[PDB]
């Protein structure tokens, strides 16, 4: 029904190795050169990656900013309102980004803000100007 | 066993009538099932009786004596059965005590060419049937391809050596009739490379297993894939094995290729990530500067200036978030590359050291078939497999010749008589032979029928060594050329002291090249005396025949020194070297299914020749020329028991022909 | 034949 275990003999492969007088060593050479080709291509990309790893050395350690742990507040200070207007201008609808900029407002409070002051801070105009960029 | 076991021992299905039985008892086999089972019992029981005591003749009376009802009720059925079995050598064959002394006067004259086992077997049979029988042997001895060297206490078979299991072997019967000292062969065979170092059980078991797996593969190629014709020529076993090995080397490479190709996909995936990471560290570098600069603007500051600090703070931590999630990815891919590069697929399919030990396993096969594997028929080389005997193989410890010699007792054998021409006509035959010593001294033999047991190698000779008048028909001569007649040689080494492992029956030697894999590849320790026996097989066998004994004995000692110590191997007192292909009365060792032949050719060889009519318009003549011999028995070729049976077969056919089949009615 | 294999 099928070949023994660890023995590989497909109908196609038999025809290929018997196709002519030296189709045997021809096929075994193409793969021998294919192996050499792929093997040196490895070291080439191993060399390329080795250099890209040296540039990444140091990580981003001298660029990390300490954890700003602050408790969320309900009241919108005049300061915080203005920060918000600017955050809308720069981030559009990314409520998460805006929440991070202000620092003491939750993602939903930002969404609340969007509807409450919608009239007073012309948020319609502010948002359409964000898209223009 | 019992009644049923006797049928098995006689190579017959216990619960079914054979084609031969269908021929002789067409009334029974066409008839009701009840009759058939009675027939089968009578047959099986008679066989049992004969087998249980094979040293005395089993007569019809003795057979009827020991039967029950309703098996002894029909005496004509019992008589027909007994006579059938006796005629075809299933009972009362070989060497046995005769109850009713041989018939007063003979009927019919038969010349048998050659007193090999096949010849002798048939001779005894025909003489038992009361025919005038004279055998013509070119040699100064009986046995032919069964030859035994004897000098002092040294006994070694240059010809047949092994009894291939007793389970269904007619030689089992013969061994009870003749004083054969049958000793079993111990399976284990330690190998030794060219240097003289033993192959470790690690490699040993691996290579052997691979060998057996390569064979199964060729069988798969033949039957399942139907790879049997390549460029009009029939595919050999040799070709098939090369093809399989190549495909296995191709796979080893294919595995490596898609493994390294699996690396470059991961390696190149890492390349793209490292770029994204470097370009992000570049933006983080710049963004930190911007945030720094924004924070240097000391308070108090307006809201836009405050927003800048906050904005750049948000924008930085967000980009620092990304880089860490990318360092996450990098860590996983980095070890995934250590995963794949840790365990590579197979380096090679077989090393040079490996391929050499594999060549020994091929050489063993080249010995078994007595021929280079490039000549064996892929499809049929093993066709006689189903009929192989059960039980462990044995050796004749006192020399196989004991058997032909014992068969030759009480027979008219003309030794030193080389048959030159066989003449057969509607009215009879004349065989023209000469004396081998003075080849100008001529003999004429007249007979009703000629039984030809000439080896296939002889029948192959060109120009012919024996002439057939008229010439053998096209269908016969084609079968002769198609069939393979192989070669295998033995080197006898007689010492005064056992310097080898006495519990080891056989040990191998691995040759340097494929070219010389058969050259002295195996050694036998079997006999009482300190005798070692070296085999020359495959391609090597034919070439070693052109080399003198001294050189052959040289290479033998050289090898033996390498395994046991350069001093522990003394000079051989007596040495013998066979040359079977050179031997004019053999022209080789025994047959093999050559590429382009089949088992059917063996049947063709057995088919008898019937001459044309003397007077034109006269009736269709009797068959005159018959063929027995190792190369005529499809299911047991290239053996002793095969020959033995082929003899018995022809005897039965000839006796049916000239004495008449009294049992068919 | 096959049967002679060691
Ligand atoms: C090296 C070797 C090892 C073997 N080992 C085994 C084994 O282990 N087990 C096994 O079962 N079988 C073995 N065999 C095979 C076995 O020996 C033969 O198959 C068997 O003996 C052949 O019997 P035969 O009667 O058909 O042929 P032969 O024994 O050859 O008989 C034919 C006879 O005809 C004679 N003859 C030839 N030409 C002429 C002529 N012109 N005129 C008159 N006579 C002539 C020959 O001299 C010979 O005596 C081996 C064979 C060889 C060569």
């Amino acid at each position: 029904r099928k070949p023994p275990k660890g023995m590989f003999l497909s109908q196609e492969d038999v025809e290929a190795v018997s196709a002519n007088a030296t189709a045997a060593t021809t096929v075994l050479r193409q793969l021998d050169m294919e192996l050499v080709s792929v093997k040196r291509q490895i070291q080439n990309i191993k060399q390329t990656n080795s250099a890209l790893k040296e540039k990444l050395d140091g990580g981003i350690e001298p660029y990390r900013l300490p954890e700003v742990i602050q408790k969320c507040n309900a009241r919108w200070t005049t300061e915080e309102q203005l920060l918000a207007v600017q955050a809308i201008r720069k981030y559009g609808r990314d409520f998460q980004a805006i929440s991070d900029v202000i620092g003491n407002k939750s993602v939903v409070q930002v969404k609340n803000f969007f509807v409450n002051y919608r009239r007073r801070f012309n948020i319609d105009e502010v948002l359409q100007e964000w898209e223009a960029e | 066993s019992g009644v049923e076991g006797a049928a098995f021992q006689s190579r017959l299905p216990h619960d079914r009538m054979t084609s031969q039985e269908a021929a002789c008892f067409p009334d029974i086999i066409s008839g009701p099932q009840q009759t058939q089972k009675v027939f089968l019992f009578i047959r099986n029981r008679t066989l049992q009786l004969w087998l249980d005591n094979p040293k005395i003749q089993l007569t019809f009376e003795a057979t009827l004596q020991q039967l029950e009802a309703p098996y002894n009720s029909d005496t004509v059925l019992v008589h027909r059965v007994h006579s059938y079995l006796e005629r075809h050598g299933l009972i009362n064959f070989g060497i046995y005590k005769r109850i009713k002394p041989l018939p007063t006067k003979k009927t019919g004259k038969v010349i048998i060419i050659g007193s090999g086992v096949s010849g002798l077997a048939a001779a005894r049979q025909l003489q038992s049937f009361g025919m005038d029988v004279t055998l013509l042997e070119a040699r100064d001895r009986v046995g032919g391809r069964v030859a035994t060297f004897r000098k002092g206490n040294y006994v070694a078979d240059l010809g047949a050596m092994v009894v291939t299991g007793l389970g269904g072997n007619p030689m089992a019967v013969v061994s009870k009739q003749v004083n054969m000292e049958l000793a079993k062969i111990k399976q284990k065979c330690p190998l030794y490379e060219a240097n003289g170092q033993a192959v470790p059980k690690e490699k040993d078991e691996m290579v052997e297993q691979e060998f057996n797996r390569l064979l199964e593969a060729t069988s798969y190629l033949s039957h399942q894939l139907d790879f049997n014709v390549l460029n009009n020529k029939p595919v050999s076993l040799g070709q098939a094995l090369e093809v399989v090995i190549q495909l296995q080397e191709k796979h080893v490479k294919d595995e490596q290729i898609e493994h390294w190709k699996k690396i470059v996909k991961t390696q190149e995936e890492l390349k793209e990530l490292l770029n994204k990471m470097v370009n992000l560290k570049e933006k983080i570098k710049e963004l930190h500067q911007q945030y720094k600069e924004a924070s240097e603007v000391k308070p108090p500051r307006d809201i836009t200036a405050e927003f800048l600090v906050k904005s750049k703070h948000r924008d930085l931590t967000a980009l620092c978030k990304e880089y860490d999630e990318l360092a996450e990815t990098q860590g996983k891919l980095e070890e995934k590359l250590q995963e794949l590069e840790a365990n590579p697929p197979s380096d090679v399919y077989l090393s040079s050291r490996d391929r050499q030990i594999l060549d020994w396993h091929f050489a063993n096969l080249e010995f078994a078939n007595a021929t280079p594997l490039s000549t064996l028929s892929l499809k049929h080389w093993d066709q006689d497999d189903d009929f192989e005997f059960t039980g462990s193989h044995l050796t004749v410890r006192n020399g196989y010749s004991c058997v032909p010699v014992a068969l030759a007792e009480g027979l008219d054998i003309k030794l030193n008589t080389a048959v030159r021409q066989v003449r057969y006509t509607a009215s009879g035959c004349e065989v023209i032979a000469v004396n081998t010593r003075s080849t100008s001294q001529t003999f004429i033999y007249k007979c009703d029928a000629v039984l030809c047991t000439l080896p296939l190698g002889v029948l192959k000779q060109q120009p012919p060594a024996v002439q057939f008048v008229p010439p053998l028909p096209e269908w016969k001569t084609s079968a002769v050329q198609r069939m393979g007649f192989g070669n295998l040689n033995k080197v006898v080494l007689c010492f005064d002291r056992v310097f080898w492992d006495p519990s080891v029956n056989l040990f191998g030697h691995v040759g340097s090249t494929t070219a010389s894999r058969g050259e002295l590849f195996l050694f036998w320790n079997l006999y009482k005396a300190p005798i070692l026996l070296a085999l020359v097989a495959g391609e090597a066998a034919g070439i070693m025949e052109n080399i003198s004994d001294d050189v052959i004995v040289g290479r033998c000692l050289a090898i033996l020194k390498g395994i046991f110590g350069s001093s522990a191997v003394p000079q051989p007192k007596e040495t013998v070297v066979s040359r079977w292909r050179a031997d004019p009365w053999a022209r080789g060792s025994y047959s093999y299914v050559a590429a382009g032949s089949s088992g059917n050719d063996y049947d063709l060889m057995a088919q008898p020749i019937t001459p044309g009519p003397s007077i034109p318009g006269a009736p269709q003549p009797i068959p005159r020329l018959f063929f027995a011999g190792e190369h005529t028995i499809r299911n047991y070729p290239a053996t002793v028991h095969g020959a033995l049976l082929s003899g018995l077969r022809e005897a039965g056919r000839i006796a049916d022909q000239f004495l008449g089949a009294m049992y068919t009615l | 034949p096959k049967s002679f294999l060691v």
